[PDB]
């Protein structure tokens, strides 16, 4: 089992990266659970001498039953530079 | 499949849901287990058993209501979300348990659900 | 809202300031029937949907009956977060005013 967590400031990039990972897993005959959207993270900087807000969007994808071809394909995936990805194996 | 189906005979699971439906014919019996061998411990079995939660919820209850019941039962903190799956699919929050049950119930009478907890 | 007419703005400001000291991550909600106030505190992370489901239990509602809520003239999205809503729609008195109703 390959669990994938994505984070980005831009939700447009995160949904595209997520769809791209899902598709890739499916094309190589794996099972996918998700995408699972998690609640957006909301941080704020108070400007002194007025708020600046940073939101971090979050998505999870579980790949179940990764094939030889699944991992190989994930390694070759060209993911947008603004999306951070974390992977843990089962 | 699910741990509950390996450790309980079909006969006892079927009887269990038969009794539930005889008394509560408009309720849905639900069996939830986590989405999750020299990897063994004397603790492993009791802890796996305690991860399995059963519910008996109205057919008119929504997925969201179920998820809130599961949250309460798992006593999750502020930084924790629970998400649920039916056979790899994540059901819509406004779906009724009775509609999901009609389509996805096991032959033994339970609606089987995988849950994952995420620590946002 | 009736509550705005029966309680002075100063008293209402006091209630919310006080609830937000005791519960900084909770949103004060004033709830009235769409033409009988109740006050609620809601985790700032709860959604409209979660709130509607909590509110449903809160009432002696029979199965098949659902709550709907307005915030102003708008039916908010189910998946919308209450903290996001609170930040754009709270009253100057600090309350988020919500009107609710029941449908079959």
């Amino acid at each position: 089992r390959i669990r994938i967590r994505l984070k980005a400031f831009d939700h447009r990039l995160i949904d595209q990266a997520t769809a791209e990972i899902v598709e890739t897993a499916k094309r190589t005959g794996a099972q996918v659970r998700g995408p699972i959207p998690l609640p957006t993270r909301k941080e704020r900087f108070t400007v002194l001498i007025d708020q600046y807000e940073i939101r971090t969007h979050l998505r999870l994808v579980d790949i179940v039953e990764p094939t030889e071809k699944t991992v190989d394909a994930l390694m070759r995936l060209d993911l947008a530079a603004g999306v951070d990805v974390q992977i843990s194996l089962g | 499949h699910y741990r509950y189906q390996y450790t309980r005979s079909f006969a006892e699971r079927a009887k269990e849901t038969e009794s539930a439906r005889l008394r509560y014919p408009k309720h849905i019996p639900i069996l939830c287990e986590p989405t999750s061998v020299r990897l063994f411990s004397t603790r492993q079995q009791v802890q796996r058993e305690l991860d399995c939660n059963k519910f008996l919820l109205p057919e008119t209850a929504t997925v969201m209501e179920f998820m809130m019941a599961l949250r309460q039962r798992l006593l999750l903190e502020e930084g924790q979300a629970v998400f649920v799956f039916i056979g790899n699919e994540l059901p819509p929050n406004s779906a009724c348990l009775g509609d999901i049950y009609a389509r996805a119930k096991d032959p033994d009478g339970f609606l089987y659900v995988s849950y994952g907890v995420e620590n946002t």
